[PDB]
């Protein structure tokens, strides 16, 4: 049984495709894909200044933001 | 506890079942003679029937 | 009267069983006729017990086998047909017109109940479900139903081995 | 705008009412029409179901109403994860372009009435990364939405404003009016 | 008290100073809890502010709108 | 007479489940659902001919046990194919 | 059981009217090619498993089973008591035994 | 504060004692007699039967005025 | 045979159905509402006054959404389950010990065992006909629990029926008069517990029902009418179990108030349960279902053969 | 006291460091806490005592959560 733990699904954080292969209850395989939040983050960076680009990792990994800050 | 109201409950279901054995023959004796008369009827209904 | 709504019920259930071809849809018709036979069943019997013996044995316990294996099976959904409820429904109102217009006592079963016996009957006043399932649990017949369960234990062994796990 | 109306003009207004059309309709049947419109509203702000839709930062506010600060199990609103059980989707965070087949696929099967609110910046606008190469410009140009709600996390009272606003929206469906004139 | 008692007087004030039964009754319809609170202001639109410290932080101040709405 | 009017439908709904049980029409699932409706029909004719006597019913539970564990053989045969014959197996018209 | 199933009926009944009526009751929008399709979470798309296949034939085995413990309440007061005893314990510890044996192996 | 919940509890605690205290009152105006007959054991229906036949309400009395001055 | 009999069946049947379904829209509200209360918030509130017509504003909205359907073309069989799920929710309930008499069920736990085993039934037909592989997996693991406890359930109350010594429901009366059940049946009373949140999916045994692990289980296509007829089918489920738990454990009190106040209360219990317990896994409610509950059910079952075969000597 | 399996450093604290007890006193307090759910009652009495806390309901929009003078809003311009 080929499944999709999907964005939509509340275990998954929300954009996480979980394609997971299933004999049963048992998990017999499981790819996952990313790249449904992926922003662009990178190229966006070169383009702005450092205190421009300083917003950028409050919105990284966002709950943790002041360490973030702390390590940009 | 619980063996005290198993014995509560089975003085109870036999004062019922004497009563029940009491009330028994004289419905007995009723149901004899309805029955009998009714036998009789049928035997008459059936030999009027099939003449 | 409601036995030859039984009847009627059973016969139009059987010839919808014969016509239909999708699996899952024959285990609801199968499932849908346990509880007509259980209910008439019932009808000749003393008591519900061995309706309700049926009931949990057959439907509840058994067929859901047949259900999960029948639903894994067909891939596709009921193609429902007008013409089929049609006909099922006009020979229900026909036979039970026809059971209208027919004597109820003489079609009726000669099986006893517990009410159809003597007033006079002593074994009928003592205890419901009493005296039929006594042979269950006495001396010689207490070896069938010890077979019976170490039946069904060697039966569970037999379908382990079969099936190989 | 309008100035808000000073206490002696207010004084002299009359009450409002719970009714947006009024009860000063000619017809029976019209009447009759617009008070059936006017209770099916009322169950349907009574409880309306959002979706567990969270793609980024702006759910983390979003489970903000669920916590007991603000409580929005006392407004009709309750997070359901089926879609077709859930009356609205918020989108909240940011749609991309391998999110929006996903998202219009669970839009669509979402059974109607569908009200679609947006929150935050990357769901309407498209926000802080609005000239990236791989971010739908704004969730408007796939999903229908029917309240935008503006900060870049809302504050949760701006978002439970954005639900508030809804209700007056479904408090001011017609329906029924809209059949009896059509 | 230990018991308790001595709040059901307090909804009893509560409703005497809501205006009687009924007003009670529509300020407990309108607004969603019933509370007791000193007058602090009241706007040029009609609105009203309660404060009272005796509720904990984030409800110790309310507003009740004007009665034209 | 008294086969005509009492339990003849038994028998007319054993010979149709028979029949569809042997029919080419049907498939091995088929066969196996109208198995279990004559295992019905004979639980219906068996507790008939059992309830002429009075308290002699048990035996019910005892044929009950006998076609269950049957009716649960067969299915384990036949699922027993899966890992075989394939899913296909189901469909099949003939053996 | 006649008054059962005339109760019956009534409760089917009024489901399936209460049915017809949400069904009349339920706004009709236009029907659509995506909302027809089933949900997999997301982006849109099991064989045989036979643990749960001898799950239920142990269901049906205990079942079977239970469906022999079931009458021995009412027969306690109608038979012999030795007799009883021995069918019931002996019924009740190989059952165990059994099913102690199939956990060990 | 915490006392809101049983508006959500009594009312569960007065429906559901319906069902069986207007039957007490029901009962008690189309029959007269507050329970109906008991079917479980056989000499119950027997005697209820025997009720009916004697009378058309099976719960009307047949008491001592009906046996005849001898 | 006597008319007002049928009269009076009838009318109290339906006053029994009608009392219950709109006690299934309360217990929505105080499930709502003291569920809130587990935590730190407030429950439902703001919609008419203090939130009391709150399951009103589901049953208008429930009613007229767009009664969608998992496939366009043959979709039939995706209606006869929530028929049969509140049929049977509303059937089982004339097995309720009545003193006044509705319906003389002298084996009333067969009865109940009987709709049990068809929840198997209109579980597996929501699971199936809704198309989709969530769909198929929520109603094979919600057969996979329910007749795993169908088992144990059967076991636990067959335990229970010979301490009254038959299968009539009111004999749970007479045997309770000096002292209730809860005081020597204690574990079972845990037990049983465990069961009755087994058949109907609540919060500990929620693999099958859950929002975590799948979306929802069987559920997942159902809207609009269809969810209605689950959700009050699944509350009138926990209505009978919060009710068949007063019978047997606390004293039946059929006509006393303190009996439906022990009912709300064993209701509040299964809503406490609801907001405290995870969630078990299949693995280990495969153990607990068919090797401890299995073998407490055995050993506990001879324990009460032994103390029969005792008392029968002493009586 | 349990001993420990790994010796615990300064600088570090150890969670899941417990050695399994032995003794028949903790046998059969964790065979009862296991047979009679007592820290399911526990955890049960610890939900239940939360019915009877304050709820923290900030009831919106007629009392409004606290803010900041540094508050960041609408934009506007003075
Ligand atoms: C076809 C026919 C029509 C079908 C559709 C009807 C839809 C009705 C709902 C709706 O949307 O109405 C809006 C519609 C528009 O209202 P409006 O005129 O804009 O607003 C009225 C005021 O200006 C603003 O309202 P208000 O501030 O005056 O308050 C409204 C209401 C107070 O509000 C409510 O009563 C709301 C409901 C609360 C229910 C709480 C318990 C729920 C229990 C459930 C179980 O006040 C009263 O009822 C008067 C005072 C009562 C004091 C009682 C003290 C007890 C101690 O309402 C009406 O037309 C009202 C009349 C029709 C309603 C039914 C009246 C007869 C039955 C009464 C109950 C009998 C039991
Ligand atoms: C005075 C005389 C006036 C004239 C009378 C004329 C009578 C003959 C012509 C009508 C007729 O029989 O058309 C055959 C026409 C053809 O049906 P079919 O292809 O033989 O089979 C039905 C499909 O499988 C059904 O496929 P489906 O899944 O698309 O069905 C949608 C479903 C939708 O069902 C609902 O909306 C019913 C809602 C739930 C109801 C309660 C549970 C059942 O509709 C029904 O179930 C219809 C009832 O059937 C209908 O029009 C059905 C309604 C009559
Ligand atoms: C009374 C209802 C009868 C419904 C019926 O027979 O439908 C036909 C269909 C037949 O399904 P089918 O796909 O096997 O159809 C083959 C039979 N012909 C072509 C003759 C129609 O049965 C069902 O849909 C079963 C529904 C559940 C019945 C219980
Ligand atoms: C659809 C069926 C859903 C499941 C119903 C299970 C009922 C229990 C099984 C059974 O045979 O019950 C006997 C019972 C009779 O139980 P009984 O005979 O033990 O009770 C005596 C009867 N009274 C209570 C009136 C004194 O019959 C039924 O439940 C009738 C079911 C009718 C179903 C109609 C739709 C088909
Ligand atoms: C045919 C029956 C028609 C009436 C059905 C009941 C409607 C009750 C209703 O909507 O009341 C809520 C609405 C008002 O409640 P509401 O839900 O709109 O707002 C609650 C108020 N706040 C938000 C401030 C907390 O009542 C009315 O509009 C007037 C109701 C008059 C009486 C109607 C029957 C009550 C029983
Ligand atoms: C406890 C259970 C309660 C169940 C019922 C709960 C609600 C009861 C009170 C509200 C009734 C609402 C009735 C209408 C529901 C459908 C609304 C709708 O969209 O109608 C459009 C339809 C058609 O209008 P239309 O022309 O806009 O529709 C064309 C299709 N669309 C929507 C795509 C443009 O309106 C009607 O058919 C008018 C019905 C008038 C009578 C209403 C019922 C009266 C009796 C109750
Ligand atoms: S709008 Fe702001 S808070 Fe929301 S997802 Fe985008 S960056 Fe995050």
């Amino acid at each position: 049984l080929t499944l999709n733990f999907g964005p939509q699904h509340p275990a998954a954080h929300g954009v996480l495709r979980l394609v997971l292969e299933l004999d049963g209850e048992t998990v017999m395989r499981a790819d996952p894909h990313i790249g449904l939040l992926h922003r662009g983050t990178e190229k966006l960076i070169e383009y702005k200044t450092y205190t421009q680009a300083l917003p950028y990792f409050d919105r990284l990994d966002y709950v943790s933001m002041m360490c973030n800050e702390q390590c940009y | 506890i619980y063996y005290l109201t198993a014995k509560k409950v089975k003085r109870d279901e036999i004062e019922m079942r004497s009563a029940q054995n009491v009330i028994f023959p004289i419905l007995v004796a009723e149901r004899d003679r309805e029955f009998l008369r009714q036998l009789r009827r049928n035997r008459d209904e059936e030999a009027e029937l099939m003449k | 009267m409601i036995q030859l709504m039984l009847y009627s019920l059973i016969i139009t259930t059987s010839i919808i069983f014969l016509n239909m071809i999708h699996p899952l849809a024959l285990g609801l018709t199968l499932l849908i006729q346990t509880i007509f036979v259980c209910l008439l069943t019932g009808l000749m019997t003393k008591s519900f017990w061995y309706s309700y013996i049926l009931f949990l044995i057959f439907l509840g316990g058994m067929l859901v086998l047949f259900i999960y294996v029948t639903s894994l099976a067909s891939n596709e959904m009921f193609n429902l047909s007008m013409k089929l409820t049609l006909f099922s429904s006009l020979i229900l109102i026909f036979m039970l017109i026809l059971s209208f217009i027919m004597d109820k006592t003489s079609s009726s079963l000669f099986l006893m109940n517990n009410d159809m016996q003597s007033i006079i009957n002593m074994n009928s006043y003592f205890m419901e479900n009493s005296l039929s399932l006594n042979k269950l649990y006495n001396f010689p017949t207490n070896f069938i139903t010890i077979l019976l369960m170490n039946y069904l234990l060697i039966t569970l062994i037999v379908i382990v081995k079969i099936t190989k796990l | 705008q309008q100035t808000l109306p000073v206490a002696e003009v207010a004084q002299n207004l009359p009450k409002k009412g719970y009714s947006p059309f009024g009860t000063k309709q000619s017809s029976v049947a019209e009447w009759s029409l617009a008070r059936l419109d006017d209770l099916l509203n009322w169950g349907r702000k009574g409880s309306i179901w959002p979706l567990t839709f969270g793609l980024a930062c702006c759910a983390v506010e979003m489970m903000h109403i669920a916590a007991p600060r603000y409580d929005m199990d006392r407004y009709g609103v309750v997070f359901r994860a089926s879609p077709r059980q859930a009356d609205v989707i918020i989108v909240a965070g940011t749609l991309t372009n391998k999110m929006a087949p996903a998202l219009r696929k669970v839009y669509d099967q979402m059974p109607e009435p569908r009200w679609v609110i947006s929150m935050g910046s990357c769901a309407n606008g498209g926000g802080y990364y609005h000239y990236s190469y791989s971010v739908v410009r704004g969730c408007d140009r796939i999903i229908p939405v029917d309240i935008y709600v503006p900060g870049c996390p809302p504050t949760a009272e701006a978002l439970m404003y954005g639900v508030l606003q809804l209700q007056k929206k479904v408090k001011r469906m017609k329906t029924l009016q809209m059949w009896y004139r059509k | 008290k230990f018991l308790g008692i001595n709040r059901l007087t307090k909804l009893f004030q509560m409703v005497r100073e809501a205006g009687g039964l009924k007003q009670a009754y529509l300020k407990l319809y309108r607004n969603d809890d019933l509370k007791i609170g000193t007058l602090v202001g009241i706007d040029k639109y009609g609105n009203k502010y309660f404060e009272n410290p005796y509720y904990f932080y984030g409800r110790n101040r309310w507003i009740e709108f004007a009665p034209h709405v | 007479m008294i086969m005509i009017l009492y339990w003849s439908l038994p028998m007319i709904l054993f010979i149709l489940g028979l029949f569809c049980f042997v029919s080419n029409r049907k498939h091995l699932l088929s066969m196996l659902l109208s198995l279990e409706f004559i295992v019905l029909m004979l639980f219906f004719m068996l507790f008939i001919y059992l309830n002429m006597l009075n308290y002699e019913s048990y035996f019910s539970m005892m044929f009950l046990t006998f076609s269950v564990c049957e009716g649960a053989l067969g299915l384990s045969i036949l699922v027993s194919m899966i890992r075989t014959h394939g899913n296909d197996y189901f469909q099949s018209f003939s053996i | 059981m006649f008054s059962i199933i005339f109760i019956a009926l009534l409760i089917l009944l009024i489901t399936t009217i209460v049915m017809f009526l949400a069904s009349i009751l339920s706004k009709k929008a236009l029907i659509d090619r995506e909302k027809s399709s089933p949900f997999e979470c997301g982006f849109d798309p099991l064989p045989f498993s036979l643990r749960f296949f001898l799950i239920t034939i142990i269901f049906l085995i205990f079942d079977v089973e239970i469906a022999l413990i079931l009458p021995m309440i009412i027969i306690m007061k109608y038979s012999n008591i030795m007799i009883w005893t021995i069918t019931s314990i002996i019924f009740i510890l190989i059952l165990l035994i059994g099913l102690y044996h199939e956990w060990n192996q | 504060m915490w006392f809101e919940i049983l508006p959500g509890a009594v009312i569960i605690t007065t429906l559901l004692s319906v069902p069986i205290y207007a039957m007490y009152g029901l009962d008690k105006l189309m029959i007269g007699n507050a329970f109906r007959r008991n079917m479980d054991e056989r000499f119950s229906r027997v005697m209820y039967q025997r009720d009916f036949r004697l009378t058309d309400n099976p719960y009307k009395m047949n008491g001592l005025e009906q046996i005849p001055d001898e | 045979m006597f008319y007002m009999e049928f009269i009076l069946s009838l009318i109290g049947s339906l006053l029994l159905i009608i009392c219950v379904l709109v006690s299934v829209a309360f217990l929505t509200l105080l499930e709502r509402k003291v569920l809130g209360y587990i935590q730190i918030r407030k429950g439902p509130n703001k919609v008419g006054l203090m939130g009391i017509p709150q399951p009103f504003c589901d049953a208008i909205k429930l009613f007229t959404k767009e009664q969608t359907y998992p496939l366009l073309s043959n979709y039939l069989s995706y209606y006869i389950s929530p028929i049969f799920s509140l049929f049977l929710s509303l059937f089982v309930w004339m097995c309720m010990p009545f003193f006044v008499k509705l319906y003389s069920f002298n084996l009333g736990g067969l009865f109940f065992l009987c709709c049990t085993s068809l929840g198997v039934y209109t579980v597996m037909v929501a699971g199936w006909s809704s198309n989709s592989n969530y769909a198929l997996l929520g109603g094979l693991r919600a057969v996979a629990q329910t007749i795993s406890y169908e088992v144990s359930l059967a076991l636990i109350l067959l335990s229970f029926i010979f301490l009254i010594g038959s299968y009539n429901m009111i004999y749970f009366f007479f045997y309770q008069v000096y002292m209730w059940f809860l005081i020597i049946l204690f574990p079972m009373a845990l037990v049983w517990v465990s069961i009755s949140l087994a058949e109907t999916n609540r919060t500990p045994f929620d693999f099958a029902e859950g929002e975590s692990e799948l979306v929802s289980g069987f559920n997942v296509e159902y809207s609009s009418g269809g969810f209605a007829l689950i959700f009050m089918a699944e509350y009138a489920s926990i209505l009978f179990m919060s009710m068949l738990f007063c019978v047997i454990f606390l004293g039946c009190d059929v006509f006393n108030l303190l009996f439906y106040m022990k009912l709300t209360f064993i209701s509040f219990v299964f809503i406490w349960v609801r907001g405290t317990l995870p969630r078990f896994r299949y693995d280990k409610l495969m153990y607990l279902a068919w090797k401890c509950f299995l073998s407490f059910s055995l050993n506990y079952l001879l324990f009460f053969i032994g103390f029969k075969i005792l008392l029968f000597s002493l009586l | 006291e349990p001993k420990d399996i790994v010796e615990v450093p300064k600088g570090y604290v150890y969670v899941n460091n417990k050695e399994l007890s032995m003794e028949f006193a903790d046998i059969t307090d964790r065979a009862a806490s296991t047979m009679f759910f007592g820290e399911l009652l526990r955890g049960f009495a610890v939900t239940l005592a939360h019915i009877f806390k304050e709820p923290a309901t900030i009831n919106y929009p007629f009392e409004k959560g606290p803010l900041s003078p540094r508050f960041r809003g609408e934009h506007a311009l003075r």
